């Protein structure tokens, strides 16, 4: 084990939903109709 | 005044990942790299205090990988926005970060397992059958198998897996001039025209 | 203003694989290429909440393979369209994208399992033989067809079946305006005409 | 065993269904008409 | 007099870290280098007892890393600030510091821990092996495995994480004259039309 | 271990927080309208 | 056996029938006229 | 060992004290108010 040490702090990493290209499109949309708001 | 106002560099929107794309993870990523596109969907936030409405406008990316650092290093190609009944389409650079940092996280996956733990048996056999044979004193075709299987898994390179859904900020890292086309179009008139 | 809208970079929309190809996935995939062709099913989704209707098209692809991530990386050749009575027929530059990740999926495909057994058997024959001379102590054939079954077994690559009936999605990485072949036609002799 | 993770995270995969080129024309033809709507 | 006054070499104003990078420590690091961003959230402090104000303006940097003193060596790219109506976006030379030192420290992490154990396996195998071996006295495969994981093993480089929320102190190491888009622009028409 | 001292007398290092990098801007704005003040 | 799954999953072929090329040329024709129709 | 006398007679050595770099401007500004006072 290299000496340094091997481990980031951030845990959170992506995440591949198998979500079709194109359903992206609309949820990109919503959000952006009501994160915005 | 020209209609939009001029961007400067620094400049950070948010964004929705609408295509996925495998970086090419290996000593020849940033040549050999895989198309990526993303939506942007805040408005992007300029520096000071300053905020312009860019909403469903789609910049194409294109980008490659890092194995170190475990994360996808990609670059903006374009640009692209239809308001009203003006189109935008601009060559600008900038980079995407998430969670914070350059790039997008990802994991490394193998497609090793089999031709690697082939390689590992054949020979395997080949040694311990070296001592059967120092057992009964009073290999030729493991060592070939090993050779072909070993040329053959060293074909495979490390791959990112990044997908859709994922929620990043795009960088614009120089500023540039929003321009329409057929403004652009005119100006490209002008200049051709040689107004001496 | 002409009939067809300008297509922007970016823009995606959805289709059905009509033609299936074996995708050469080694070293020298995107030189020895197979085509394979597309037809649209959706209507263009533009940028910014704007669609257009392109139904009935047929897109030419060509596309090779990529064993690291197990995708078929598809390069676009051209797009045809035949509405009402003119014909469209343009070069375009883009990609296919699969279950939001660049490229189409598929599995990895090896038709050496006679051969490479053949070789294994033939030697592992050879080396316990000679265990077996070690014994009676008081090759070459297994050897020489050793080599010449190596040398067919090298001869296979890696292939990405990619079939019909699947569903993708089109993506111009490039933006590009949709001209139709006559009016193409006219502005060559426009051009040609050299209007001093 | 090559250390890093070997899976996606992803399952879905084509299907060759060995469907005639032809046939796949009419089966892209009446999507298109019904999906669209 | 220009409405801003001449900023000199040595000034110093604190920031906040915005976009967090990967610094690539290796031999090769200032060639290949990964983009980071900070904003300033104090005034200037000039040389003598004097403050400008600038907040909220836009700094673009540029980083690689040091694995001898384990701190990334950053180097600002451009400045771009949004005052009234009046846009800034100049090239400027500076580094920042972090605790009083040139640089901003970080830890060094290795993700070569499970390849590197495959590899001391495989051959710690090969030769207690070989005692074996001369325990029955009356390989190959360990060292090709050996080989192909040591290969893959050299490709990682020690990275440097540097994240976002932290706080940093930016030095401009050469003075400049903080300008305006417009009056730069102004002064290269004047300049191209060769006053003679 | 190598004979020089192996030890920075520091202590203080970087914390990765994992913070949105939009989280940060209004951390940065807030800060500079209270710290300045 | 190379490990990747070493099998198509078209199972159809093309099937010899030694029909001699002129006879092909009859079978041609009349399935035209009759798959038209 | 290297035989020559292998230590420095001075001692004194300089103390990171980990103090921000604005700190350290103030630090010095005070000490020039007093020190030439």
């Amino acid at each position: 084990c290299a000496g340094v040490k091997s481990s980031f702090d951030c845990d959170a990493t992506t995440s591949d939903t198998c979500m079709t290209m194109t359903k992206a499109n609309q949820l990109a949309r919503d959000k952006a109709a009501k994160q915005a708001g | 005044k020209p209609r939009f106002p001029w961007i400067s560099s620094g400049s950070f929107v948010e964004a929705i990942v609408v295509e996925g794309a495998d970086a090419n993870a290996s000593v020849t990523g940033d040549k050999n790299t895989a198309p990526m596109q993303l939506r942007l969907t805040g408005k992007v936030q300029m520096p000071n205090d300053e905020e312009f409405d860019l909403t469903g406008c789609f910049v194409t990316l294109e980008a490659w990988g890092d194995v170190s650092s475990e994360r996808a290093i990609v670059r903006s190609r374009s640009i692209s926005c239809k308001l009203g009944d003006d189109d935008i389409d601009q060559k600008i650079a900038g980079h995407v970060s998430f969670m914070g940092k350059n790039g997008i996280k990802g994991e490394v996956v193998m497609r090793n397992g089999q031709i690697l733990l082939y390689a590992g048996g054949a020979g395997f056999l080949d040694g311990i059958g070296k001592g059967i044979e120092k057992a009964s004193s009073t290999s030729s075709a493991a060592k070939t198998l090993s050779d072909y299987y070993i040329k053959r898994a060293e074909q495979y390179h490390p791959v990112i897996p990044i997908g859709a859904g994922n929620e990043v900020t795009l960088v614009f890292q120089d500023g540039f001039q929003l321009e329409t086309l057929e403004e652009a179009r005119a100006k490209a008139a002008a200049r051709k025209k040689q107004n001496q």
